[PDB]
């Protein structure tokens, strides 16, 4: 790693959301059915805070208060994986999720990084400098202008962390689209912050344009509209 | 005397509580189907998971530092849980202590630990104390077991053991499920204590000092609590029942993973997707559901039921009389 | 439509339904859940 | 008659739930 | 004046104040003492 005093100081962009970050929040089938429920939710139109990669350099570290909305617009895929912990340090365990080539690869432990950490067509994975035992591993397939959009909710309740995802084709556009479960861990950690991850190729070149937005989860009190399937249409 | 099951004057007339009926319809009572079979459908698990050495363990933790343990995807077995030792105490809170064999339960949870001898009945809901509030804290909608048993012959010793420590100073009790492994300094006094011992500068540890010598009521206790999670989910652990086929098209009394009911199973057509298990209604009750050894969805609907009435005329004059099936098409009795 | 919807109630009992309540405390205990479901019940429906 | 037939016209699976719970409508 | 007045009577609990009855003793008889006067109060409000 190497250190440099090149970078520019500019806050990010503050936008709006309008009604996104709606999820199924429990595993119950209902058909064509007003309900009321009590959790942690988006508020609807709440400003959220977007950032932009193409250089510019942008992984902050920011703050993981009750729950996280992280939204991705992008195209090529340069945005991979995220991680999650208290100190980033090897004294307290830290959760990391990455994309592989054809897999994704999720562990707890322990781990090194550098100040700023940053990832090196892939065929060098050099993201941390050491790694103790661990105790949860796991591996499962692949989680896949701007043509892709990418919405993930993150929550950690109830010694679960929750992953909810959703994909779709296409300055967030309007519409609804609700949000599947896709994991839950068994962990139990303390967390605190988290930190994003973007892959950077060397390389007349051209760089993809990237963007994702960050917002923050409050509970709330919902009326969910469910139509003849099982399809939240509001 | 009468008999109110021969004929259906005698049920108006044991309806009415008269032995003279006059003219008129009189609804009697209501018709249902009865069930011919039973069937019992569990998952295919068979192996078993770490209960022996919870117990027949070594070494326990500390009261600060209590031992936890996730039990999960096995079959339970609670018969083993008996001979134990000569005599123990055994309390469930929201379970009876002989139904928990046909239960299906989410996720298991075994806390270890061992306890001063007469502060047993301090591991419990909503109680207060010295171990309650500063070592080990339960919710108030506890839903679990609590295991406590001599320890005597096998942690006391004559040469001195102090291996086993609790706290007795911190700023504020204990969130339920939360433990704390800090060591630094109290702070009574309004100087820093600069990390020396000295007055109001107390070590929040302390020691049992366990001899083969002290009264019944002082020997150290091994405590075991077991928490459970009893709701909806793809219900990884639970004990040992047989399963049986399924038949459908018929009015049977079923139990289905620890829900059980009666009714007619019919083919589904509702659009379940991978992560949906059951359904309900407006009424908030049951109504489709998956069998956890086929992946297939199917309907619940109550057998045929209906009302009847009764038409006559005075006993006076008759005997004979006529029955009405409310809302019904009598092609289909 | 209120008097079906009040059939979710608890009453302060440990669950909405009598199987699962009957299917996991003894006769000893069951009674006072099952009298506390059955008072409430009839209570909506001589309201209605 | 006319008039009647506006006036019909004028005023209008929850009935399955409602019965399953053991509520039912008389006819006049 | 009567709707008033109902809102000092035990319903066969220790004291008609809750938040005594709260530090007195412990949760789980003062669940059964919040029922009782819960289930008072709603009494006298159908009434009413
Ligand atoms: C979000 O924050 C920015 C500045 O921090 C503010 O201008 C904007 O009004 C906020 N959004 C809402 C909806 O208030
Ligand atoms: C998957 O990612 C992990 C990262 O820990 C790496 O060690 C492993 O080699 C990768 N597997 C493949 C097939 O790329
Ligand atoms: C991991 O290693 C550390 C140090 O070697 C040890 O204290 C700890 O018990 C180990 N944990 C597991 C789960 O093996
Ligand atoms: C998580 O770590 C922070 C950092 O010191 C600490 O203040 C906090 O108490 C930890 N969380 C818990 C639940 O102890
Ligand atoms: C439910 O799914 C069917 C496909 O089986 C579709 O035709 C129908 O439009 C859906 N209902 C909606 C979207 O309300
Ligand atoms: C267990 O799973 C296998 C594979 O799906 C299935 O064929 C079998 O029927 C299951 N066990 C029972 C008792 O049905
Ligand atoms: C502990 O050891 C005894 C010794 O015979 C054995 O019977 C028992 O099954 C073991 N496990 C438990 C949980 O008691």
């Amino acid at each position: 790693c190497v250190n440099l005093t090149t970078r520019t100081q500019l806050p990010p962009a503050y936008t709006n959301s309008f009604t996104r970050g709606v999820y199924y929040p429990d595993k119950v089938f209902r058909s064509s059915v007003l309900h009321s429920t009590q959790d942690l939710f988006l508020p609807f139109f709440s400003n959220v805070t977007w950032f932009h990669v193409i250089k510019r350099f942008d992984n902050p570290v920011l703050p993981f208060n009750d729950g996280v909305y992280f939204a991705s617009i992008e195209k090529s895929n340069i945005i991979r994986g995220w991680i999650f912990g208290t100190t980033l340090d090897s004294k307290t365990q830290s959760l990391l999720i990455v994309n592989n080539a054809t897999n994704v690869v999720i562990k707890v432990c322990e781990f090194q990084f550098c100040n700023d950490p940053f990832l090196d067509m892939e065929s060098e994975f050099r993201v941390y400098s050491s790694a103790n035992n661990c105790t949860f591993e796991y591996v499962s397939q692949p989680f896949l202008n701007f043509k892709n959009l990418r919405e993930f909710v993150f929550k950690n309740i109830d010694g679960y962390f929750k992953i909810y995802s959703k994909h779709t084709p296409i300055d967030l556009p309007q519409g609804f689209s609700a949000l599947e479960p896709l994991v839950d861990l068994p962990i139990g950690i303390n967390i605190t912050r988290f930190q994003t991850l973007l892959a950077l190729h060397r390389s007349g070149w051209t760089a993809g344009a990237a963007a994702y937005y960050v917002g923050y989860l409050q509970p709330r009190t919902f009326l969910l509209k469910y139509n003849e399937n099982g399809t939240i249409t509001d | 005397a009468v008999d109110c099951a021969l004929d259906p004057l005698s049920e108006t007339k044991c309806t009415l509580k008269s032995f003279t009926v006059e003219k008129g319809i009189y609804q009697t009572s209501n018709f249902r189907v009865q069930p011919t079979e039973s069937i019992v459908r569990f998952p295919n698990i068979t192996n078993l998971c770490p209960f022996d050495e919870v117990f027949n363990a070594t070494r326990f933790a500390s009261v600060y530092a209590w031992n936890r343990k996730r039990i999960s995807n096995c079959v339970a077995d609670y018969s083993v849980l008996y001979n134990l030792a000569p005599f123990f105490t055994f309390k469930c809170y929201g379970v009876s202590p002989t139904k928990l064999n046909d239960l299906c339960f989410t996720n298991v949870y075994a806390d270890s630990f061992v306890i001063r001898g007469d502060e047993v009945r301090q591991i419990a809901p909503g109680q207060t104390g010295n171990i309650a509030d500063y070592n080990y804290k339960l919710p108030d909608d506890f839903t679990g077991c609590v295991i406590a048993w001599n320890s005597n012959k096998l942690d006391s010793k004559v040469s001195g053991n102090y291996n086993y420590l609790y706290r007795l100073f911190r700023k504020s009790n204990l969130k339920p499920f939360e433990r704390d492994i800090s060591t630094e300094i109290y702070q009574a006094g309004n100087k820093p204590c600069n990390g020396v011992a000295g007055f109001n500068c107390y070590f929040p540890l302390r020691s049992y000092s366990f001899r083969p010598t002290y009264g019944v009521g002082h020997q150290p206790y091994r405590v075991v609590v077991l928490s459970f999670e009893l709701l909806h989910a793809p219900a990884t652990v639970c004990g040992p029942k047989k399963s049986t086929n399924l038949v459908k098209n018929k009015c049977v009394n079923f139990n289905f993973n620890g829900l059980k009911g009666t009714g007619v199973l019919t083919e589904s057509n509702k659009k379940f997707l991978p992560f949906q298990q059951f359904g309900r209604d407006i009424a908030d009750t049951t109504d489709a559901v998956r069998d956890p050894q086929t992946l297939e969805i199917l309907d619940i609907t109550p057998c045929s039921f209906g009302g009847v009435s009764v038409i006559t005329p005075g006993t006076n004059t008759s005997n004979q009389v006529a029955v009405l099936y409310q809302g019904v098409n009598c092609t289909e009795v | 439509n209120t008097l079906v919807k009040q059939l979710s109630s608890k009453f302060g009992a440990i669950s909405s339904v009598l199987n699962d309540i009957f299917s996991r405390l003894d006769p000893p205990e069951a009674e006072v859940q099952i009298d506390r479901l059955i008072t409430g019940r009839l209570q909506s429906l001589q309201t209605y | 008659s006319f008039i009647e037939d506006l006036l019909f016209n004028k005023v209008t699976d929850l009935i399955c739930a409602q019965k399953f719970k053991g509520l039912t409508v008389l006819p006049p």
